[PDB]
RNA sequence: CGAGACUCUGGCAUGCUAACUAGUUACGCGACCCCCGAGCGGUCGGCGUCCCCCAACUUCUUAGAGGGACAAGUGGCGUUC
RNA sequence: CAGACACCAUGGUGCACCUGACUCCUGAGG
């Protein structure tokens, strides 16, 4: 099996980079949300000075940028603030389009369907809502969406079917089917807070994972749990492989990285450190996304800076 | 210098540390939002200072417990961990030197052993 | 304040009551008192049982 | 501009510290180099705050006494701005060089600290830190330029001047130098 | 008179910055940046001080009437 | 109990919601039109008045709800408190 | 510990005060 080499190190943020995503168009883009208020577009001139330079500044927020998405070609931006809004940018220029009001408290997440019409978000004021790109909000689905927040809203693919996959503190995992918003399935089962749920790239699988730090993998087609995956240590961000089953996750003092298919970790890649102090001593990866071709495999770290391996053999 | 923390910070940090430590993070943005949640707190400025010390605390916290604050789950913990057995308890040491009127309690309970003798540079210890 | 007159002055009485409604009633007085924070209880964040889940 | 930032008719180029313990309080090109001094006017905001401060806008701060004159900072740029050009036509050279040379020569390096021995007076021979030397130089110039000029046909910028190139090199016509002359023999002196 | 000089010269530094922030491009904002902050003059973050208010029993803010003493 | 805490004011919100007893932007800008400069000139830039919209905005101005400071992040020190 | 260590006097008055029995009494009804 394979490995991860440091490729490079992209630079150039203020406070810690809460998400990254990346576009199937373009994979030299990176979209990056940040503790800075402002969402930062860069262009990857592959490089190893750098790794990329900034393109454009999407600015101005009152408070941090915890959760951003870009469409399927990546010519818009769609933020979610802790300023209780979310906000529709033109990514390649400015201008908002929208501001998206119906929130009086925290936007943790923001997502994106593939048709880019459905757009659904999660928030501390325990709602998932399910809005238009013109600001119309069609659904605000509360019962049965949790006790608790909602600390992330995942779209799985599409042209499958719609649908989505959130978790919440309240230690759930919900299935919606959308365009009736009703649950598909409740997986129950999990322990602590749940920081994360990723789908598979095709919406087969769906890992889920919070402060327990155990990864557990269930069948997102008949809602019927698998089997677990064993970590040790709350999992920031997961996020499965494109064009492979490899699932990573973002723990506390490491990235763990392992192939679903067969069943061995690939790498534990360190990210700790000599600078004992010792309870301020770890960073921790607080995220981390697959690139469109899987080739290249981004995390946003606490440490402001985007640490970008490509695997070789 | 100024502004050292008063009392009713702490109390109410202890109280909140204790009954929530799973959910508590250690990032103050979002301790600060679940003191909204698991408290009725009439101000911003001291709902950030018990937010504030609770980080601080959890940071502490999961090196094991710290001092004047425990939580109920780690003290089960190294309850379990202290089984410890450091004899068992005689190792045997049977029949070895013993001092001359410790003898004559062992010989008088029907043992004896082997036991020193003469008194050299006394004060003893000296 | 009253005024008690007196055939011989005037005595001043002053009656100060602190009501007992500042965090109830409903509620009382600006907000609960100052230096005092309730919390409600827990009782999440454990399960017994394996992880399963049924269709809906 | 960017590639060496002058004054706003003179040169900060050639600007030589002659003294090996007054650096680092003496700056002009060390990275404090100005066409016109002025930070934010705060310069009482951190105890670090004083290195930052170049001799030449700590010069035009002094200069503001006395109360009509107190407060009144555009005043004391333009006539400081002509001293300097006063001081070009009387010995040529850089006028920043000039004010660099009198600061060393006028600044002293022992002083007294007082001290009880039966309260007979008597006093402590002590060395004093560098910054106190330019801070108490700087004071000396500027009260000596206002005492000339107050009645005298000469105006501040004249007197501010001539102080400064007597200074420089030694004639016995500055008051920075008779005072510190003074300082420096009691030092000696004493218990 | 000199409360508008620096204001001034803080908003056309900021201009031409955030016009090259949305439109131009990040490198050209980030060479402006680069160049004002290191020497420094705060161009780009605000000034905190505005007036403190005067209190009574002095003919200043801070400053007081002469007191009197046998 | 006092003080702290607390409240009020000053500062940080090109985020949020608004404004014809408030303004600003932004055209189309024409006129009073001066050529001051560019352009041969129409036209463009211009202190103000005047053209005004089914224009746009809240930046300056206003006042409402919101967030930001907690020694938070990191590193030394301390009974590591 | 292990640097320095001085003169300086004088001055008047009163009231500090002592016992127990919960209603705004409700007052349409009561």
């Amino acid at each position: 099996t394979e490995q991860m080499t440091l490729r490079g190190t992209l630079k150039g943020h203020n406070g810690w980079v809460t998400q990254i995503a990346t576009t199937p168009q373009f994979p030299d883009m990176i979209l990056s949300a940040s503790r800075d208020k402002t969402i930062i577009m860069w262009k990857l001139t592959r490089d190893e000075t750098n790794y990329g330079i900034p393109q454009r500044a999407l600015r101005g927020h009152s408070h941090f940028v915890s959760d951003v998405v870009i469409s399927s070609d990546g010519q818009f931006a769609l933020s979610g603030s802790w300023d209780g809004t979310l906000r529709l940018w033109d990514l390649t220029t400015g201008t908002t389009t929208r501001r998206f009001v119906g929130h009086t408290k925290d936007v943790l997440s923001v997502a994106f369907s593939s048709d880019n019409r459905q757009i659904v978000s999660g928030s501390r004021d325990k709602t998932i809502k399910l809005w238009n790109t013109l600001g119309v909000c069609k659904y605000t689905v509360q019962d049965e969406s949790h006790s608790e927040w909602v600390s992330c809203v995942r779209f799985s693919p599409n042209s499958s079917n719609p649908i989505i996959v959130s978790c919440g503190w309240d230690k759930l995992v919900k299935v919606w089917n959308l365009a009736n918003c009703k649950l598909k399935t409740n997986h129950i089962g999990h322990t602590g807070y749940l920081n994360t749920v990723t789908v598979s790239p095709d919406g087969s699988l769906c890992a889920s994972g919070g402060k327990d730090g155990q990864a557990m993998l269930w069948d997102l087609n008949e809602g019927k749990h698998l089997y677990t995956l064993d970590g040790g240590d709350i999992i920031n961000a997961l996020c499965f492989s494109p064009n492979r089953y490899w699932l990573c996750a973002a723990t506390g003092p490491s990235i763990k990285i392992w192939d679903l298919e067969g069943k061995i970790i690939v790498d534990e890649l360190k990210q700790e450190v000599i600078s004992t102090s010792s309870k301020a001593e770890p960073p921790q990866c607080t995220s981390l996304a697959w690139s469109a071709d899987g080739q290249t495999l981004f995390a946003g770290y606490t440490d402001n800076l985007v640490r970008v391996w490509q695997v070789t053999i | 210098m100024g502004r050292v923390r008063t009392k009713t910070v702490k109390k109410a940090a202890r109280v909140i540390i204790e009954k929530y430590y799973t959910r508590l993070g250690n990032d103050f943005h979002t301790n600060k939002r679940v003191c909204e949640e698991i408290a009725i707190i009439p101000s911003k400025k001291l709902r950030n200072k018990i937010a504030g010390y609770v980080t601080h605390l959890m940071k502490r916290i999961q090196r094991g417990p710290v001092r004047g604050i425990s939580i109920k789950l780690q003290e089960e913990e190294r309850e379990r961990r202290d089984n410890y057995v450091p004899e068992v308890s005689a190792l045997d040491q049977e029949i070895i030197e013993v001092d001359p009127d410790t003898k004559e309690m062992l010989k008088l309970l029907d043992f004896g052993s082997l036991s020193n003798l003469q008194v050299t540079q006394p004060t003893v210890g000296m | 304040v009253r005024h008690v007159l007196l055939r011989q002055g005037v005595l001043g009485i002053k009656v100060k009551i602190m009501l007992p409604w500042d965090p109830s009633g409903k509620i009382g007085p600006k907000k609960p008192l100052p230096d005092h924070v309730s919390i409600v209880e827990p009782k999440d964040e454990i399960l017994p049982t394996t992880p399963i889940s049924e269709q809906k | 501009t960017p590639d060496i930032k002058l004054f706003g008719k003179w040169s900060t180029d050639d600007v030589q510290i002659n003294d090996i313990s007054l650096q680092d309080y003496i700056a002009v090109k060390e990275k404090y180099a100005k066409y016109l001094p002025h930070s934010a006017g705060r310069y009482a905001a951190k105890r670090f705050r004083k290195a930052q401060c170049p001799i030449v806008e700590r010069l035009t701060n002094s200069m503001m006494m006395h109360g009509r004159n107190n407060g009144k900072k555009l005043m004391t740029v333009r006539i400081v701005k002509h001293a300097f050009e006063i001081i070009h036509l009387l010995t040529g050279e850089n006028p920043l060089q000039v004010l660099v040379n009198a600061i060393i020569n006028s600044g002293p390096r022992e002083d007294s600290t007082r001290i009880g021995r039966a309260g007979t007076v008597r006093r402590q021979a002590v060395d004093v830190s560098p910054l106190r030397r330019v801070n108490q130089a700087i004071w000396l110039l500027c009260t000596g330029a206002r005492e000339a000029a107050f009645r005298n046909i000469k105006t501040i910028a004249e007197c501010l001047a001539d102080e400064l190139i007597n200074a420089a090199k030694g004639s016995s016509n500055s008051y920075a130098i008779k005072k510190k002359d003074e300082l420096e023999r009691v030092a000696k002196s004493n218990r | 008179h000199v409360a508008q000089i620096y204001a001034i010269r803080q908003s056309i530094s900021k201009a031409l910055v955030a016009y090259y922030q949305k439109y131009v491009d990040e490198a050209s904002k980030k060479e402006i940046k680069d160049i004002l902050i290191q020497y420094d003059r705060t161009l780009l973050v605000a000034d905190p001080r505005r007036c403190e208010s005067k209190k009574f029993g002095g003919p200043g803010a801070r400053a007081r009437y002469q007191k009197s003493y046998r």
